[PDB]
């Protein structure tokens, strides 16, 4: 056995278990893991920690012992007598010293040392300075005893600063956090002395680096006087920048220095600010590299430390310049320095590392915005700007990206990525280059024409180069005057066409052509001003739609729909020179045009045509265009509805299911583009489509009932589910975009509900689609205020059965959980009357369902659950001293209070905190604002006429005492007093709750802490 | 073939387990089955320079299932801090994971990953994610559902750990 | 002329 959960402890065996877990593999390592976890979670395990720390031959065992000690210190420290406390404290200091005296251990086991130090810092939080007032003097004194102890002292101080200033919120009560911050500020003169002495006398070494590490953390909070009124600025900016081993951490320190709270009307501080920066830059120039250094090549061939350094350099410059560019600009002697620093960024901007480039680009954006709005200083940075232009043009990223995903039905679907890192980078670059173009149009144009010419002669020809250049050219769209834009676009397109003729290979031609289309798609103004060109492009795209070359068809469809999105008006109007709106021409030949396209590309083409059609404002002509467009799918739909009605077996034919899917998908596409305008088409296929839905759903449910869950994965059921989902998607799409709500209510709602609600109830769980709930959510969102009986039917159909699906655990049917509470929420918003009419038992189930959502370790469910609770309480508040409200309070007020507290005080429900607090405030408000007009108690259990305030207080005190017996009466009383005094202030209330949440995790918390807000 | 320990940390439901599972099997799990303690998954990648193995220590991001917590991090050679771009609090806690991690592992390559970038309603915007800058962490937008930048974290970690920027991932 | 000539060139755009 490797079980060490007995009475006597085997240190060797524990080492064995630890070694099995850390160096072992597989099932053994698994068991070892569970064992170690069980041992580590023993309330009494700390009693063994010291023994381990003294006897274990395993560094990891010591680490785990320190973890157990950490638990004891954080949670049950104040249970121990003062004697024992001091004992453990001196045990840890002594152990730390022992480890430091061991040079091997000190250098090779930083992890164990850091754990030790952190354990000490935990003891400091709990003890210092009230019970350990001599700690900082003793620590500084001991610094001389060993170099390792000196270094470790710097680690301990760094850790203490982190715990007190960096990570104190949400780990400590506001009162205790203030106490520790004040304690650490009081004794910082001494700490800074030790620090400065080490920095001033010491030379580059591990101890110096550790000292600077600590200084980095100090800089977050220390007064600027320790930086500006001492010689530390000179030390950092000169001494520690020359020594390689300290450059990076010194830069980090100077980065934070750049961000200090300093006086804004002190000329000496201004000169000091300039001076350290001038020193740092000159020192980098002298010791590291000049402005002329090729940082791109350097970074590429660098060793990671050098890379980090270069990153840190950019962080330094970008921080300092963003704060102090004005300072560097005002005095013309500083000109050479200013430009030099910017030059570094330029060089740093050339480094191929996205995150570093983004860091530089934020600043670049700042600078070019400032120059745009203050063109007086523009000339100073003319040269810098010119180079920046080239940088950005050379480093344009893809403006839009596409993913090919497989959905739950097994379909291969092309989706456009939205709001990605790359897209935000594109947008940032675009804004920077737009600014740059505004600043000097002539320079931007010259650069772009040069890159293009270098593309033509083949000197800089590559797919990536031409793509980048194209993206760049497209990015500055709408910046030049239409005349200048006209000449520019003409040149670019002409050159690119000549390039295409010159390039050999289908690959190369495709690349350049796709670039041509991207560029033209990026300049809608040029297309609108020149119809002939627009037509030529559209036809050329149609021509491309028959090209089998990989990617070309998608390019053509993407360009087409992109161009129409912007230029729709020019398709619906008769452009003289044309005998008919070009939309008619497109619709005429749609069969021929889209013959070679993939299904999804066809759908995109229809979507495009829909965009165009919705531009026609005459209802008659628009409806005709829509009809003409939908003719092919309409006709196949007619022939299919006839055969299906007559022969149900057709839905067994996979070819039919395909055709049906494509028909509904085409409807979805056109409905997407056309919105309310699509209603005629929807009406054309509606009732039949709902029937087909009922059929496909019945078939899915039957087969799943018969075969089990596996059936849901079969190609047959997958195809059928596609049809089901597409139908639901069409309906949701139209209703979401609908304008004429009467027609929705009176024509669409009733058939839809009849079709899908009863089907959903009667489906087997494994066949129910959450999309049904989603569709219902959208219906309720849009017209729920108009369909009270419809909403009631939705509840009656989905509530009990979906609940019963998802109330077994937190894991089964996740999509169902999400959409169920989204629907409950929207119903509660739009048609709360429905919940009013439910029988008492049904309403109880509702409340149970809300509280069920509370307990979910799922953000999607949890937030909706809390929102429902809030909204419900708001809804019932709207009703006055009405028996329903009174009864609801009598039945559920305390349920809601207790459930909210349960999820507040639960370890793992932090996402809902913001909402939880609100709900709690509201509930408390209802009692402390005297807005509940009936006693919330019973039996006269509290004497007649007892105020609901006193009863709420009693209930809360009792409940919290039961839940948390380790809190004192004084703790609970004070917390409740604070809550009941602070229910009108959200931020203070949240503070008080966080204080309580800190205090329930520990024993012997200070009841005064709840007066924190009242104190300030 | 070299084997490197990869500690995967992040808040609960940020998509760490699903990420590893899809790397292993190719399947995307829809359910949220919270990790308890740690699961160690040997994950292999094939490259033009050979096979590279990762002992992925998929750690529980829930407080109640934390287990050994930072204990899991010892001897890690690389790390992924994952958050969920649809949940602000998961990014809020990124500093806390980073803090826990580097206090055990001083100088290791770390990738910060914004998962679930597929969701339409993205709460943690790209421009907001800057924490990795000062901590010299790699960052990637990823999606375990979408297979978006799916291999990029591991590609970066492999390049760092091998010291070879020319390393490319290849088929078996 | 120049736009019209662009149209002609655009029309002739080929991937072969
Ligand atoms: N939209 C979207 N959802 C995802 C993605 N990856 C995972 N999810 C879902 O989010 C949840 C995350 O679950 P896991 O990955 O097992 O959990 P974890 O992140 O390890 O959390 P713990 O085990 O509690 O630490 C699952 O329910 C997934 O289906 C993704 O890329 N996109
Ligand atoms: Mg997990």
């Amino acid at each position: 056995g490797i079980l060490d959960f007995s009475n006597d402890l085997d240190i060797a065996l524990l080492d064995q278990v630890v070694s099995t877990f850390y160096q072992g593999s597989g099932v053994q390592q698994k068991q070892a893991q569970e064992i170690l976890t069980k041992f580590q979670d023993n309330p009494d395990a700390w009693q063994k920690a010291d023994q381990i720390l003294q006897f274990s031959t395993n560094p990891q065992s010591k680490f785990i012992a320190l973890s157990i000690l950490d638990k004891l210190i954080t949670r049950k420290w104040k249970l121990l007598p003062n004697d024992h406390r001091i004992g453990i404290r001196n045990f840890v200091v002594g152990m730390i010293i022992s480890m430091c005296q061991d040079d091997e251990v000190f250098k090779t086991q930083k992890n164990l040392i850091n754990k030790s130090d952190l354990t000490l810092v935990q003891i400091l939080k709990q003890e210092w300075p009230q019970n350990w007032p001599e700690f900082i003097p003793e620590l500084i004194g001991s610094s001389s005893s060993s170099v390792n102890v000196c270094e470790n002292n710097m680690i301990v101080l760094k850790l203490l600063s982190e715990e007190v200033f960096d990570f104190s919120a949400e780990q400590m009560t506001q009162a205790k956090a203030l106490h520790l911050k004040n304690s650490m500020s009081k004794e910082f003169e001494q700490i800074f002395k030790l620090c400065f002495q080490v920095l001033e006398q010491g030379s580059s070494s591990s101890l110096i680096v550790a000292t600077l590490e600590s200084l980095l953390r100090y800089l977050h909070w220390i007064p600027y006087r320790y930086i500006y009124e001492t010689n530390i600025l000179e030390l950092l900016s000169t001494k520690f920048m020359t020594s390689p081993d300290t450059r990076a951490i010194t830069l980090k320190c100077l980065t934070e220095v750049s961000n200090l709270k300093i006086p804004q009307d002190n000329d000496l501080i201004k000169r000091q600010t300039v001076l350290f920066f001038q020193n740092t830059l000159q020192q980098i120039a002298t010791s590291v590299m000049p402005v002329t250094a090729d940082l791109k090549a350097t970074y590429a061939n660098a060793n990671g430390n050098d890379q980090s350094f270069l990153q840190d350099l950019a962080m330094f410059l970008t921080t300092y310049l963003a704060r102090n560019r004005a300072l560097l600009e005002s005095d013309e002697s500083l000109r050479e320095l200013l430009l030099n620093a910017h030059q570094y960024l330029i060089q740093l901007s050339k480094i191929e590392e996205r995150e570093l480039f983004k860091t530089t680009l934020d600043y670049w954006h700042n600078l070019v915005a400032d120059l745009f709005y203050e063109p007086l200083k523009k000339h100073i940075y003319e040269e810098i700007c010119s180079q920046l232009r080239l940088v950005i043009i050379e480093n344009m990223v893809r403006p839009e990206e596409v993913l090919v995903v497989e959905n739950d039905e097994g379909e291969i679907v092309r989706e456009f990525v939205k709001e990605s890192d790359t897209i935000q980078l594109y947008k940032s670059e675009r804004e920077v280059l737009v600014y740059l173009t505004h600043l000097n149009v002539i320079d931007t144009e010259e650069i772009m024409i040069s890159k293009l010419a270098r593309q033509i002669d083949g000197s800089e020809w590559s797919w990536h180069n031409i793509n980048t250049l194209s993206w760049a050219i497209g990015s500055i769209s709408g910046t030049m005057s239409e005349d200048t834009e006209k000449r520019f676009v003409v040149t670019v397109i002409k050159d690119l066409l000549d390039l295409t003729v010159k390039k050999r290979g289908k690959d190369n031609k495709a690349v350049v052509a796709s670039d041509i289309m991207y560029v033209v798609g990026q300049y809608p103004r040029f297309l609108k001003a020149h119809w002939n060109f627009l037509r030529t492009v559209i036809l050329k795209l149609f021509e491309f739609m028959h090209e089998t070359h990989e990617g070309v068809q998608d390019m053509a469809c993407d360009t087409f729909i992109k161009i129409v999105q912007k230029c729709k008006y020019h398709f619906v109007i008769q452009q003289p020179r044309e005998s008919e709106p070009f939309i008619q021409t497109i619709i005429r030949d749609i069969q021929k045009t889209t013959a070679d396209l993939q299904p999804q590309q066809v759908h995109t083409f229809y979507k495009a045509c829909g965009i165009i059609i919705s531009e026609e404002r005459s209802v008659a002509e628009r409806n005709r265009l829509l009809s003409d467009l939908m003719q092919l799918p309409n006709m196949a739909w007619d022939t299919i509805v006839e055969q299906s009605t007559a022969n149900p077996t057709l839905l067994l034919d996979s070819e039919t299911v395909k055709i049906i899917a494509n028909i509904i998908k085409t409807n979805v596409a056109v409905c997407t583009s056309m919105g309310a305008d699509f209603y005629p088409q929807l009406g054309h296929i509606y009732y039949n489509m709902l029937q087909l839905y009922r059929a496909v759903s019945s078939m899915i449910s039957a087969q799943v009932a018969a075969e089990g869950l596996i059936a849901t994965k079969t190609p047959k059921v997958r195809g059928l589910r596609t049809i089901k989902k597409e139908i639901l998607k069409l309906v949701e799409t139209y209703i979401s975009k609908a304008r004429n709500l009467d027609d929705v209510v009176k024509v669409l709602v009733e058939p839809l509900l009849n079709a899908v609600l009863e089907d959903y109830m009667n489906n087997v769980p494994d066949a129910r689609d959450a999309e049904v709930l989603n569709c219902m959510t959208t219906v309720v969102e849009k017209v729920g205020h108009m369909i009270p009986q419809g909403v009631i039917l939705i509840l009656q159909s989905v509530f009990e059965c979906t609940l019963d699906m998802i109330n077994k655990d937190f894991t089964e049917y996740p999509e169902h959980r999400v959409e169920f509470y989204k629907l409950l929420k929207v119903i509660n918003e739009k048609s709360f009357a429905a919940f009013l009419e439910l029988p008492p038992a049904a309403f109880k189930l509702f409340v149970d369902a809300i509280c069920w959502a509370f307990k979910h370790n799922n953000r999607d469910v949890e937030v909706n659950g809390l929102q429902i609770a809030l909204d419900l309480v708001k809804n019932i508040e709207r009703m006055g001293n009405v028996p329903f409200a009174n009864e609801f309070h009598k039945n559920y007020f305390f349920i809601f209070v207790s459930e909210t507290f349960f999820v507040l005080t639960d370890s793992d429900h932090k996402s809902g905190f913001s909402k939880q607090a609100l709900l709690l405030m509201k509930l408390i408000s209802l009692v402390y604002d005297n807005k509940i007009s009936v006693p919330l108690y019973q039996e006269a259990e509290v004497p007649q006429g007892t105020s609901n305030q006193v009863y709420l207080s009693q209930y809360l005190a009792n409940m919290l005492s039961n839940a948390f017996p380790h809190l004192t009466s004084e703790q609970i009383a004070s917390f409740l007093s604070a809550l009941t005094k602070q229910y009108k202030d959200l931020v203070v209330f949240k503070g008080t709750l966080r204080d309580f949440l800190v205090q329930i995790k520990e024993v012997g918390g200070d009841p005064t802490d709840y007066l924190f807000a009242e104190d300030k | 073939v070299p084997t490197f320990k990869l500690v995967l940390v992040g808040d609960g439901g940020t998509g760490k387990t699903t990420f590893v599972k899809r790397h292993l099997t190719g399947e995307f799990e829809k359910k949220y089955i919270a990790t308890i303690g740690v699961e160690v998954h040997p994950l292999s990648f094939y490259t033009n320079f050979g096979e590279i193995k990762f002992d992925v220590w998929d750690t529980a991001g829930l407080e109640k299932f934390g287990g050994l917590r930072d204990g899991y991090y010892i001897n890690a050679q690389c790390a992924i801090i994952m958050f969920d771009v649809t949940s602000r609090i998961t990014y809020k806690n990124v500093p806390n994971w980073h803090r826990d991690l580097v206090r055990v592992c001083e100088n290791i390559p770390i990738v910060l990953c914004g998962n679930k970038v597929d969701v339409k309603e993205r709460k943690v915007k790209a421009k907001t994610i800057t924490f990795h800058r000062k901590k010299n962490l790699q960052y990637y937008d990823i999606s375990a559902k979408s297979n978006y930048n799916f291999e990029k974290p591991f590609l970066w970690l492999a390049r760092k750990l091998a010291g070879n920027p020319q390393l490319e991932f290849v088929a078996s | 002329g120049e736009v019209d000539d662009l149209c002609e060139l655009m029309a002739q755009l080929s991937i072969n």
